[PDB]
């Protein structure tokens, strides 16, 4: 059996906005086990900070 | 006029692909536009797909 190896990535930059990144090459559902991965654990899954609560005063 | 004649029997298999036009029988017409892997496939609290 022979597997393949990811490479190549295009790293598209535009300042703070997004990047958009271009891997080849993938499978018969490898660009969903990729994508739906990094969706869901952006999502509930990675660490962070933000305001929890605000208290005025009155 | 034509002594010998020779019909030859060729064989070729022709299989499922995206772009064939299947229906049913109640009238449910369509074509495949693209046969997806089984592992884009909605399965139930079962696991068959």
């Amino acid at each position: 059996t022979e597997f393949l190896k990811p490479r190549l990535v295009d790293i598209e930059q535009v300042s703070s906005t997004h990047a958009k990144v271009t891997l080849e090459p993938l499978e018969r559902g490898f660009g969903h086990t990729l994508g739906n991965a990094l969706r869901r654990i952006l999502l509930s899954s990675m660490p962070g900070c933000a305001v929890t609560e605000v208290e005025i005063d009155g | 006029g034509v002594l010998k004649i020779v019909k030859v029997y060729l064989a070729v298999k022709r299989r499922i692909q995206p772009g064939d036009k299947m229906a049913g029988r109640h009238g449910n017409k369509g074509v495949i536009s693209k046969i997806n892997p089984i592992e884009d496939m909605p399965y139930d609290e079962n696991g068959t797909p």
